């Protein structure tokens, strides 16, 4: 949350930095989200909601793998998908 | 013992490829399937079928001429 944070506030530094956010938040959000409010949702966050929600979108999911270069010993697609989920759990 | 990645040498080969959570385990079994096994049967009989026949031929006539050459044995012995 921290790093996100940082990131975030460390982002927005200048004109043009910003000026593209606005102008594309508004295609986006329709709005201009304001810091604070990120600082809201960020906070919001904690451990369970990092395992639900990573959960609802990695686990037992199906990947999109792509491979470029010396790339004999990537993994088969089968044993990539089998990654995705764990036996202990 | 040999290991992926140290295997061989391939220069410039795409290869597309999906899940199987995406596809079908039987894509078209029957209508795909059939018409081929015909192809390698008929690939294939020629070289494996006549010796086949050729010991079926000698096992029936060897039984045959077995059978004729005792039961059929007397045949004639007459005075």
């Amino acid at each position: 949350k921290n790093l996100l944070r940082n990131a975030l506030v460390s982002h927005l530094d200048g004109t043009t930095p910003v000026c593209e956010d606005i102008g594309r938040s508004l295609l986006t959000y329709g709005r201009r989200i304001p810091l604070a409010e990120w600082e809201s949702r960020i906070a919001e966050v904690d451990a369970r909601v990092v395992r639900e929600v990573c959960s609802k979108y990695f686990y037992d999911q199906c990947p999109a793998v792509a491979g470029f270069g010396p790339i004999e010993q990537l993994p088969d697609y089968n044993r990539i998908r089998s990654g995705m989920f764990w036996l202990r759990f | 013992g040999r290991q992926f990645g140290h295997l061989t040498r391939v220069r410039h080969v795409i290869t597309y490829s999906l899940s199987p959570f995406e596809q079908r385990a039987f894509p078209h079994y029957f209508s795909k399937g059939i018409p081929n096994v015909l192809r390698r049967t008929r690939a294939c009989i020629l070289r494996v079928a006549p010796p086949f026949v050729a010991f079926y031929l000698v096992y029936t006539w060897g039984t045959q001429e077995f059978e004729k050459s005792k039961r059929k044995n007397p045949a004639a012995y007459e005075n």
